[PDB]
This record gives structure tokens, C-alpha cells and sequence, in this order.
């Protein structure tokens, strides 16, 4: 490159640098994906057990 | 809007015509001082008011008298066209310039006091005392519209 209007310089490349990204918690694929329609999502739960059978 | 134009006529070789060789040691024609680049109270970006050719004394002043001659600025900081060092420079300071004091053909015409006025005769007397050569033989050049 020139200097000014008459002279030169030398060019040393260029420098570059970027943030952290982390992806570990994202690596482990812990969570699942759903695909849906609307905005408004429900969910359904069921509870189960046993008794405790007596002798007659 | 008239122009951005810019303009170099001059060169190194103008100034200093010649010198005497030394073989003990080739700076002998060389004196450095410490001289103050840009002046005190100029902003950062002002460009300096040194220009090759001024003749400064031992003191690193440039002299507006012909007393205080002691050596011409041949520094390669200021020579024609040489304009990249604006605000490299913290104003008030001072910085090493290299003068030319002895064993030299000097031009007559290019040597001149600190506000740019040519030289007079004390001027020459005092400064060929440190052994120049100062000479008004200068063929000089003719330009496009001089007939030859």
C-alpha cells in the first residue's frame, strides 16, 4: 500500500477475533423436540398405584 | 469545489550538493539534537512547522538570527512529501533530529531562517565557519512554456 501520496508500506495480513459460543449443555442432548399448529400447548398426566390386599 | 491537489518539487539531493567521505567514520558531517517536532500548545493532528532546509543551532532551536546558526535540518522526518507523522507525536515533545555541520556543499537558496526568510551574508560567514561550502552555482531547469 502506498503512504501518504508518494510513499509505501509493508502489509502484514489482517488480525481477527470472535466471542465464545458454548454448546456444552446443547451437546448432551438432553431435550426433545415437538412440532405443533397453534400457540397454545397442553399436557396430560395419570397417576397409578396399588392397595394392600387383606386375607378373608 | 475546486481540487484535492497535492505537489512535490524537491528533493534530498537539493540541499546538501555533496559531501566530504570520511573512512574512520561516516558520520562525521552528522550532529544530533533533540528538537521539540510539534509546537507546545498545537492541537495533536497539527502537522509540524519544521521543514527541511532550516537552520537550527546546537540547542535544537531554529534560528531567527544569524548568530544562532550552527547546522542545517536534513532530518529524513521532514523531507519533502513526508507527511505520515500527524499526532504520532504528543505535543511539547521532544525528539532526536540529525543536523549536517561539517565538510559539505551547501545551496544557497534552500537554506532559510525559522519564519522562512532567506539568509544573509553573517549567515554564510558564520555558518562555512564549521567548514561548508555555501554556493550560488545552480544551473536550475526550465518548465513546458520556456522556449529552448
Amino acid at each position: 500500500m502506498q503512504n501518504g501520496d508518494f510513499q509505501i508500506l509493508d502489509y502484514t495480513g489482517l488480525i481477527s477475533t470472535m466471542p465464545r459460543v458454548d454448546t456444552l449443555l446443547q451437546s448432551m442432548n438432553l431435550f426433545t423436540e415437538h412440532f405443533g399448529r397453534t400457540t397454545v400447548a397442553r399436557i396430560e398426566r395419570l397417576d397409578d398405584g396399588a392397595g394392600d390386599i387383606k386375607a378373608v | 469545489a475546486k481540487a484535492h491537489v497535492a505537489t512535490l518539487e524537491g528533493n534530498y539531493s537539493d540541499i546538501v550538493l555533496g559531501r566530504v567521505v570520511a573512512f574512520g567514520d561516516t558520520g562525521w558531517n552528522f550532529k544530533e539534537v533533540d528538537m521539540t517536532f510539534i509546537a507546545d500548545d498545537a492541537d495533536a493532528d497539527s502537522k509540524t512547522t519544521l521543514f527541511a532546509g532550516v537552520l537550527v543551532g546546537e540547542d535544537g532551536t531554529p534560528a531567527t538570527a544569524a548568530a544562532g546558526v550552527f547546522g542545517v535540518l536534513v532530518d529524513r522526518k521532514v523531507l519533502p512529501g513526508v507527511d505520515h507523522y500527524i499526532g504520532v507525536f504528543e505535543p511539547g515533545e521532544k525528539v532526536p533530529m540529525v543536523l549536517a555541520v561539517r565538510g559539505l556543499t551547501l545551496n544557497q537558496l534552500k537554506l532559510k531562517y525559522a519564519d522562512g526568510t532567506a539568509i544573509d551574508a553573517a549567515g554564510i560567514q558564520a555558518l562555512e565557519a564549521q567548514g561548508n561550502q555555501v554556493t550560488d552555482k545552480i544551473v536550475g531547469t526550465q518548465f513546458i512554456g520556456s522556449v529552448l
